[PDB]
């Protein structure tokens, strides 16, 4: 696959 | 250097919060910027799950998980925030076996109040808010069936039965294509591409043979796979797909892929990889149309389709990035840009440092930074480099000093003046962080045990200070503060040592009382930015245009506030053949700055680089 689109940030995470 | 007495300022200032709940994982959000509104979605294995909103920054939380009626929530797709100050909330739950459709929790009004809707489907993607309105949602059901709502999820419409992605582009338009015979996956290169302005009232056809797609900004990229190879080339659009136009990119093979580093309006950084697994590509970058690109980079590092890189646009300074590079040997090291990628070189070695190892002349070294890369094969790099725009000229990441990138522990070096000068700060990993526009830094230390002290400075990253804030110390897990560094507020995660029981627990820290005064004209002075050589009439002048910052001074300690806006004065420069790019039929001779003609629609000349403002002078078509 070809990354063609900004990947905006997700959400912060922990455990 | 020290200030006096901060210590019971900060002691009053210190609200601790603990969790009574399974140790599971943590979900933090923000909604909306100036509200102060937290929300953490905690959640544990079965299913069950835990809600509370903090509406102080933080401070203190409440128990809101009879709003959701104690229903377990999908933490794959993850909470969907609204776009700007709408406070719009949807969370996704979970169904029995025997549903007809899935099941949300939507708000509006800051998770103040939750509403419990049906599906007719079952989302298998995060619910989408158009930017322009967002009343506006669209989603991808299990069976690929795409649907759109037009009143904030009260009611869905099915518009297409096949996609295979979709997107909102601009102004309320949808983009997605569509497969015809078997999966989404062996019928890729064989796609249609289909837009709607009307929410799927009416449809067009703008391509076919896709391969993929993706929106960069003001253009539409699409990989169309060639007739009669397996060679695919990149076509850009910039009228909504009206029309399209073959980019001047290397056409790749099917082992090879491309990769957009960063989008601006007027230039896009594009990847290209090697064929083979060698582990590198290249770099381009294109100009105000978008089409005509000229290599930047050889050698960039990509570890792979789904890989990591460590392109970085350093925010704080306008048209710096840093990336990193593969040797001859395998060893990587650091390169950085002033010019939007005109030229690349290596950082500037620390003034008052060794070189390690890795160097064999120890009078010649540069500095190397971690990034994601390093992060990946699993070294001591908690975090990578930051950087804030309304923070001017400032730059803080872990690196070593020598020849290569090393494998011992790293220590953590600041830079003031957007990269062109370095040094050592503090020594071993840290979580660092900005507040208040560059006011006051923060840094935490990264270490196996329990931890109960936090570090400070005001002079950036000059003088530090101390603080206990806790008796009994926890492990540190992260830090959090609302996005823009404009707060106050540092939010400091962890987990109590309890070993019969674990438990959560967050400690606020509020810095009001240690930035008493406000800032005034005095405190203040003019600063010129990318200043090299003082002699050249036309000193740090970037792309045709110098900037005269006002940039609060290290020695005044005082508070910007939230409604702090940086000060610029920007001057024009004249011209020069340095200023243009090539054009179709033309390249440039080694050696020299000219662009001669190399040995459908037509090109007369030079063209001029995007960014750039100068004016007068040399002017070659
Ligand atoms: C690199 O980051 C900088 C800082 O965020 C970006 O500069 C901003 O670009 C946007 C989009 O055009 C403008 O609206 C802002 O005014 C810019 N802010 C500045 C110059 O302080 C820049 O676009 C990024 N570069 C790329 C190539 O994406
Ligand atoms: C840090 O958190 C405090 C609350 O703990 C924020 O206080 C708000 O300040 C604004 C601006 O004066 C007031 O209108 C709000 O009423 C305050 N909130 C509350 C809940 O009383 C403070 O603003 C935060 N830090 C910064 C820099 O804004
Ligand atoms: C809350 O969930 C319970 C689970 O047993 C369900 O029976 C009940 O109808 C729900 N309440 C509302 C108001 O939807």
């Amino acid at each position: 696959e070809d990354l063609l689109s900004l990947q905006e940030p997700g959400s912060k995470t922990y455990s | 250097g020290r200030v006096r007495d901060f210590v019971a300022k900060l002691a009053n200032n210190t609200h601790q919060h603990v969790f009574d709940d399974l140790r599971g994982s943590v979900s933090l959000s923000w909604v909306g910027d100036s509200t102060g509104v937290i929300l953490v979605l905690t959640t544990f294995h079965f299913g069950q799950s835990k809600l509370y909103r903090s509406e102080d920054y933080g401070k203190n939380f409440k128990d809101i998980t009879d709003l959701i009626n104690n229903t377990f929530i999908r933490t794959e797709f993850g909470m969907a925030i609204g776009p700007e100050n709408s406070g719009k909330v949807v969370l996704t739950a979970e169904v029995s076996g025997g549903s007809r459709g899935g099941r949300i929790f939507r708000s509006s009004d800051f998770a103040k109040n939750f509403v419990q809707t049906d599906l007719p489907f079952h989302p298998l993607t995060q619910m989408m808010y158009s930017p322009q309105n967002s009343d506006y949602l669209l989603a991808l059901s299990t069976e690929n069936g795409l649907w759109v709502s037009k009143n904030f999820g009260g009611k869905w419409e099915e518009i297409h039965k096949a996609v295979c992605l979709a997107k909102w582009g601009s102004d309320n338009t949808i983009f997605f294509t569509t497969y015809a015979n078997g999966s989404c996956k062996a019928d890729l290169g064989a796609l249609e591409l289909w837009r709607t302005s009307d929410l799927g009232k009416s449809f067009k056809t703008i391509g076919v043979k896709i391969y993929s797609f993706g929106l960069g900004g003001r253009f539409l990229f699409a990989s169309v796979m060639a007739d009669k190879d397996t060679t695919r080339r990149i076509h850009v659009s910039t009228d909504q797909g009206d029309t399209w136009s073959m980019a001047q990119l290397p056409s790749v093979g099917q082992e090879q892929f491309y990769s957009i580093l960063a989008a601006n309006d007027d230039m896009v950084f594009m990847h290209v990889d090697e064929p083979g697994d060698t582990g590198f590509g290249t770099i381009f970058t294109s100009d105000d149309r978008g089409i005509v690109y000229s290599k930047s980079l050889d050698r960039h590092l990509y570890t792979t389709t789904g890989g990591e890189t460590d392109f970085t646009n350093v925010t704080s300074l306008r048209g710096v990035y840093i990336t990193s590079v593969l040797s001859e040997d395998n060893s990587i090291q650091t390169m950085i840009t002033f010019d939007q990628g005109g030229r690349w070189t290596h950082l500037r070695k620390p003034e008052n440092s060794e070189c390690d190892a890795t160097a064999k002349n120890k009078n010649e070294c540069s500095l190397h930074i971690h990034a994601s890369y390093s992060i990946s094969q699993k070294l001591n790099v908690p975090m990578a480099p930051l950087s804030e725009p309304n923070a001017v000229g400032i730059v803080i990441a872990h690196g070593s000093v020598g020849d290569a990138i090393s494998v011992m522990v790293p220590d953590v070096y600041i830079s003031d003046d957007g990269g062109y000068s370095w040094t050592k700060m503090l020594e071993g990993p840290h979580y660092y962080t900005i507040l208040d526009s560059g006011g006051i830094i923060v840094a935490i230390e990264h270490s196996s045990r329990p931890i109960n002290v936090i570090k400070f400075s005001t002079d950036e990253g000059q003088c530090w200070q101390t603080y206990t804030f806790t008796r009994d110390p926890i492990y540190f897990t992260g830090l959090a503060s609302e996005p823009g560094a404009r707060s106050m507020n540092i939010s400091i995660w962890g987990f109590t040592e309890s070993f019969l029981t674990s438990q959560w627990v967050s400690y606020t820290i509020d810095f009001k009382d240690i930035l008493e005064r406000n800032c005034e004209e005095k405190d203040y002075t003019i600063w010129l930015a990318h200043s090299t050589d003082p002699e050249d009439y036309e000193d740090g002048c970037i792309l045709g245009y110098k900037e005269q910052f006002l940039r609060l001074r290290k020695s005044s300690v005082c508070q910007n506030g939230r409604d702090y806006v940086v000060t610029k004065q920007p001057s024009i420069c004249l011209c020069s053949l340095e200023d243009f790019l090539c054009d179709f039929g033309y390249y440039r001779p080694e050696n020299d700055s000219k662009c001669v003609e190399q040995p459908h629609l037509t090109t007369n000349g030079y063209r001029k680089i995007p960014g750039d403002k100068c004016q007068g002078g040399v002017n070659p078509v």
